[PDB]
């Protein structure tokens, strides 16, 4: 009965990250004018099915030049971890408890960025090096602010499982007293996630393709789900912490459709941003990270460890 | 007369009013969230798209497309092998071959256009004398072997015959702008 | 022109066949993303450099 | 209220294809269920309709028939299937139908059509229209 | 037979996948590719039928070319083409990647882009309009569509 | 055993996609196309030789801000103590030391990337 | 009699060519008011 929920967290997630890349080209489609897939089924809704299909029937590629152990774990590992970050998600009930999970999440997504790193390394190309220098310069530019980010919205929460985060919202949207940490929070998530305008690693318009640059078939369609999958979980993860969506005890079916629309609605504007703003230089991505979100998120860790000691509105431990 | 593109440093002081605009431009992100608007506007626009092969992009009876040799409204090829369309061909892409023919007429007994060399200039269209050789307006002829696309004279009266119909007709809309 | 229906010689000036070769001054301490800009700036196409 | 008009017009739209049967056939054919006016049809079977409210482009459009020249085209539709007579108004190069306006009849025009025959057995093949130039001596049939 | 006919539904469904999933590789050289650049306009929006551009050749199907090929650049134009995965295709469009056209006795042109890949369709034109490069890029997956690899093998 | 379950199950889902990819497709080796990209030309050199980091200093002061992470996430048990005013002061200092030593290499333009 | 496409008599109306992006929104003042709002109401 344990095997049956995986098959309903998995299958139903990749079948979501699937339709994303639909809602991607239709949605970036009509926002330039155009109308986006839509011959290939009824509205494109087999477009999807077709590119993976083609994509697992097209000739895999083992360069000469290229260290194939890493070649083949690099896209391996990316949708492992992909699909591992949402097992501790509650909706509202996870289907893994954990006690730190967002030490868990966390630490899973700074082990995803390897993936970036062997792979590219691993190519033995030039583009492939270049991009993967660049997911080292884009981990570097995000991941001080983003912990501590955490931490700010967490000194409201008590503690590091995510199922408390439902609790603490009960009345109200961390949002409120916390907008100026989402607002720093929600550019991170674009900058953990690839997303433009923080497409660094890949950035086709300087570099090729970037990391995945030697990567075709089968092995590069891994590497896509797990980007996709990522801008869902991330998204769905800024739902929970920030938009916490309504939770009846009595009504768990509740809380999932309110945490669906919010999910959805973030994930679109993901799209919504792709096709509105030039890329950033990635020297240009850690100052903005450096210079303007780490003293302000500094100045925001100090103001909300004072701010429940000074009101008295220490979060439980339980 | 010329005018400043990225000239403004009149400079003006900066009030409490005026700083406290510029800081919730920068941390707000004003000017990004104006870009975000105006792509959700187009979202709600109609979409310039046409439902092609269904509909079609608009031409004109002047539209230089596939070639074609025309005939008199007798059944008598027009073409009297002067050979100007080849003389003008900035692609040397016509090749032609004439001689007498059983009756005495002067005709082709070749008559070439590798349309792999043309460039679908229209020049040869104006340099014959006798409206013989036009350019259509067929543009869906793409062939799966190069071969395909180096016409002979039997060819290019077979396009004639099959789009005399449309062919005459844009002639009669634009012969009196030339 | 020689006097005949056909040019002599015939020597096209390229606008941008002097700004392609500004490019190397121009991206003087300049990262790889920024040569893709001052590319796009001068306003390039090959048909008039190289001819 | 215009939310509803808009579902009216949806609903006019649904059903105004002839059946569920109707609806399937052009919605997976041409992806697209307008309700235009019915301009004319030809000898192969092409509907043309229209509808001046669409934007210049989408104004005027075909639906191909399903079988042209013995070849099955339900599926596999291409625009050299529109004869000449509409190509010319469906590619807006005039503003009259054939149905009013058809062309000078000539003993010659082709009177069947014919599509892209590219791939086929029916393809062009080029070869050289001439004859022979220089002609050889023969030899006489008999020892001497 | 039964295997004979399942092997027939097979060899659509395998041709269909790759008929509406044509990613063409971002390589233009000359005044043709800017009708190529229109077709992905809103007007045509060739993304509508499947087809995404992707700029590397391991990710692309289909290499259009679309331009001049001038000695120089052959050997680079066949070296992405081999780079390019198989199933790979290629629409030759324009009169001089068709057979050199304007160019055709230029001492540096290569005489028609056929002479260094192989071409599956060959689009006529001087520039092709946008819907005649989209008439031949939807015969390309016509094209596709009469594929029989897997009946073939059957035979074998 | 639900958390290993589950992720092996991650795992294998992530080979068994990686073997149909490799043993399904119809492959054609040769020479020319197994060698590396880059842009239709031959490489004029290996991919393993140096690449200069133009922003060293950054990259090793990211160590020592990310040890600095490893102080303050244990405040959300820290903030349970009796002892209130000291978990207070320490954790406003901690930080403000942290925020003194970004304000030094800022100045310093340590920051910025070596050209 | 001549039949050659020409304007119209007395010309074209006026065609705008001039930048023309709106100046809108809220003020300074406004924006961080509704702000700092928000995170009194939240902290309590
Ligand atoms: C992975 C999920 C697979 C499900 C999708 C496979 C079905 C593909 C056919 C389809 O959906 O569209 C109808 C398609 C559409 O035809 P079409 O592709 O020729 O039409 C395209 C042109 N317009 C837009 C004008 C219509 O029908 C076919 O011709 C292909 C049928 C093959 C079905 C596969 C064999 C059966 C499976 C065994
Ligand atoms: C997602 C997964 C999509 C797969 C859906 C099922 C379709 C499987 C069809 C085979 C995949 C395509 C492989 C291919 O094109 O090669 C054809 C090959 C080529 O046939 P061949 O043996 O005649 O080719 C010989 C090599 N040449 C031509 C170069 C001389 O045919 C096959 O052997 C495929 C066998 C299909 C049996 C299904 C399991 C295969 C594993
Ligand atoms: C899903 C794909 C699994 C089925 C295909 C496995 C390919 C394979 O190993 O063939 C058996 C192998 C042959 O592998 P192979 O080299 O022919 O694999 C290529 C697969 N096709 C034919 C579809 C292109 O048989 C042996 O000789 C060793 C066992
Ligand atoms: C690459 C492979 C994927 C790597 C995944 C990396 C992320 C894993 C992080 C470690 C998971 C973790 O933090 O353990 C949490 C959990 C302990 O449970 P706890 O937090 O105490 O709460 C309930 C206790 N009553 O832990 C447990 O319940 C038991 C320990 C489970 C450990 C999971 C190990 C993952 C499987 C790795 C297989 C090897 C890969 C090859
Ligand atoms: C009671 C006590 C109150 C205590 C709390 C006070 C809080 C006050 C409010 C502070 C809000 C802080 C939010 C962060 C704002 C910020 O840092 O933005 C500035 C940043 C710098 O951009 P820059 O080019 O450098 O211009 C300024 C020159 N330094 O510019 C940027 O950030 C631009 C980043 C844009 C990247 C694109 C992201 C998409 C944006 C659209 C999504 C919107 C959702
Ligand atoms: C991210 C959360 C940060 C808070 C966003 C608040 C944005 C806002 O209040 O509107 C700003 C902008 C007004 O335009 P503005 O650049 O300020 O013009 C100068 C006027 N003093 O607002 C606008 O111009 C409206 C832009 C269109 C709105 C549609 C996008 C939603
Ligand atoms: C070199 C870096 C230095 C820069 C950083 C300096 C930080 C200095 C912070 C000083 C703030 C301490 O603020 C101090 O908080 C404590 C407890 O929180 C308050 O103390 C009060 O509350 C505590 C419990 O909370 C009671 O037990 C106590 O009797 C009462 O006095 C003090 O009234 C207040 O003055
Ligand atoms: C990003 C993805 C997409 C789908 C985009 O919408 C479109 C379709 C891709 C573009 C823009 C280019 C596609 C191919 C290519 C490399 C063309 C050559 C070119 N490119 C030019 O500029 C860009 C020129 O500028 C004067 C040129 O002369 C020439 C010759
Ligand atoms: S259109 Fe121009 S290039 Fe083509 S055959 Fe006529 S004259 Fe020659
Ligand atoms: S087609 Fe016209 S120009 Fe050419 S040889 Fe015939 S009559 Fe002369
Ligand atoms: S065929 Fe004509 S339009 Fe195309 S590249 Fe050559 S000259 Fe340019």
């Amino acid at each position: 009965m344990f095997f049956i929920n995986i098959l309903t967290l998995l299958v139903p997630i990749l079948i979501a990250m699937a339709f994303l890349t639909l809602v991607e080209r239709k949605i970036l489609g009509y926002m330039q004018l155009r109308k986006g897939p839509n011959i290939v089924g009824p509205y494109g809704i087999l477009q999807p099915f077709a590119d993976a299909m083609k994509l697992f029937m097209k000739e895999p590629m083992r360069p000469l030049t290229t260290s194939m152990s890493l070649f083949i774990i690099a896209p391996t590992l990316s949708l492992t971890l992909a699909l591992s970050l949402w097992v501790p998600l509650p909706m509202p009930h996870p289907l893994i408890n954990l006690n730190l999970g967002i030490l868990f999440i966390l630490a899973t997504s700074s082990l995803s960025v390897y993936s970036i790193l062997w792979s590219g390394w691993a190519s033995n190309s030039k583009y492939s090096l270049f991009g993967a220098l660049r997911a080292v310069a884009q981990t570097i530019s995000y991941e001080v602010t983003m912990a501590i980010i955490l931490l700010s919205v967490l000194l409201m929460n008590g503690s590091y499982s995510l199922q408390t985060l439902i609790t603490t919202q009960e009345h109200m949207w961390l949002l409120l007293p916390a907008w100026p940490m989402a607002m720093m929070w929600f550019i991170s998530t674009l900058a953990e996630t690839n997303r433009a305008p923080f497409d660094l690693t890949e950035g086709e318009s300087e570099l090729v393709s970037g990391f995945n640059v030697e990567y075709a078939a089968g092995p590069f369609a891994l590497f896509f789900m797990a980007e996709y999958t990522n801008i869902i979980l991330m998204n769905a993860l800024t739902t929970i912490i920030f938009l916490g969506p309504l939770y009846y005890i009595n009504l768990p079916e509740l809380y999932s459709t309110n945490f669906m629309m919010e999910a959805l609605l973030l994930s679109s504007t993901f799209l919504w941003i792709r096709a509105s703003y030039p890329r950033f230089r990635y020297d240009q991505l850690m100052h903005l990270l450096w210079k303007n979100f780490l003293p302000l998120t500094l100045a925001l860790c100090m103001w909300h460890i004072s701010l429940p000691i000074f009101t008295a509105g220490v979060p439980p431990y339980m | 007369t010329y005018k400043y593109v990225n000239k403004k440093e009149q400079e003006s002081e900066v009030d409490m009013k005026s700083a406290t605009d510029n800081a919730a431009r920068i941390l707000m992100w004003t000017e990004l969230i104006r870009g975000l608007g105006m792509t959700l506007s187009y979202l709600f626009r109609e979409p310039a798209t046409i439902n092609y092969p269904f509909e079609k992009g608009p031409l004109s009876p002047r539209f230089r497309g596939e070639h074609a040799l025309r005939r008199y409204p007798s059944g008598e090829e027009r073409c009297i092998a002067c050979k100007l369309c080849e003389a003008i061909c900035p692609a040397q892409a016509i090749t032609i071959e004439a001689e007498p023919r059983a009756d005495g007429s002067r005709r082709t007994t070749r008559y070439d256009i590798d349309m792999t060399k043309c460039i679908y200039c229209g020049f040869c269209q104006e340099a014959c004398p006798v409206d013989a050789i036009v350019e259509g307006p067929n543009f869906e002829f793409s062939t799966e072997t190069h071969e395909e696309l180096l016409y002979n004279k039997e060819k290019l009266l077979n396009n004639g015959d099959k789009w005399e119909a449309e062919i005459a007709a844009n002639i009669q809309a634009d012969y009196l702008y030339r | 022109s020689d006097g005949s229906s056909r040019p002599y010689r015939c020597k096209i000036k390229a606008p941008g066949f002097a700004h392609l070769a500004g490019l190397d001054k121009m991206s003087k301490g300049h990262m790889l993303a920024d040569v893709v800009a001052i590319i796009g700036t001068q306003d390039i196409v090959f048909g008039e450099i190289d001819r | 209220m215009e939310l509803v008009e808009v579902l009216k017009r949806g609903v006019q739209q649904v059903t105004g294809h002839g059946g569920l049967r109707g609806l399937l056939r052009v919605f997976f054919r041409a992806n697209d269920i307008r309700i235009g006016t019915l301009v004319g049809e030809d000898k192969y079977g092409n509907k043309y309709y229209e509808d001046n409210k669409q934007f210049f482009g989408r104004h005027r459009w075909v639906i191909y028939t399903t079988e042209m020249n013995g070849k099955n085209t339900f599926w596999d539709v291409d625009g050299s299937m529109v004869p000449p007579e509409w190509h010319r108004w469906l590619h807006c190069m005039t503003d009259d139908p054939p149905t009013t306006n058809p062309p000078t009849a000539r003993k010659f025009i082709w009177t069947n059509h014919k599509f892209n025959v590219s791939a086929t057995p029916e393809q062009y093949v080029p070869y050289s229209t001439t004859r022979k130039k220089i002609h050889e001596w023969v030899p006489p049939s008999t020892p001497y | 037979s039964r295997a004979e006919y399942v092997v027939t539904k097979l060899d659509d469904l395998i041709n269909w996948a790759r008929r509406s999933s044509l990613w063409p590789m971002t390589f233009g050289l000359a005044c043709c590719a800017v009708e190529m650049m229109h077709m992905a306009a809103p007007r045509y929006d060739m993304d509508r039928f499947g087809v995404v551009f992707r700029a590397s050749p391991r990710q692309a199907d289909v290499m259009i070319v679309a331009g001049t090929l001038t000695n120089k650049m052959a050997p680079a134009l066949r070296k992405v083409y081999d780079q390019m995965p198989e199933p790979r295709y290629v629409v030759s469009m324009g009169s001089c990647a068709n057979g050199g056209g304007y160019y055709h006795y230029s001492y540096s042109v290569v005489r028609g882009c056929d002479r260094i890949v192989p071409v599956d369709i060959y689009v006529p034109g001087c520039p092709p309009t946008a819907e005649a490069l989209l008439y031949g890029i939807l015969q390309l997956q016509r094209k596709i569509k009469r594929e029989q690899k897997l009946k073939i093998w059957y035979r074998r | 055993m639900n958390l290993y379950t589950v992720i092996f199950i991650n795992i294998l889902l992530s080979l068994t996609l990686i073997l149909v990819a490799f043993w399904l497709p119809q492959m054609n080796l040769y020479s020319e196309k197994a060698n590396p990209y880059e842009c239709g030309f031959d490489p004029t050199s290996s991919a393993r030789l140096p690449f200069s980091m133009k922003f060293f200093l950054v990259a090793i002061t990211f160590l020592l801000f990310d040890l600095e992470i490893a102080l303050l996430l244990p405040l959300p048990w820290a903030i349970q103590t009796i002892k209130t005013s000291t978990m207070m002061i320490m954790a406003f200092i901690l930080v403000t030391i942290l925020s003194l030593g970004l304000a030094y290499e800022w100045t310093q333009k340590g920051l910025e990337w070596t050209e | 009699k001549v039949k050659q496409d020409m304007p119209p008599p007395g010309g074209y109306g006026p065609i705008d060519y001039k930048r023309n992006l709106p100046r809108r929104g809220l003020s300074g003042y406004s924006m961080f008011a509704v702000g700092i709002g928000a995170l009194i109401f939240g902290y309590w």
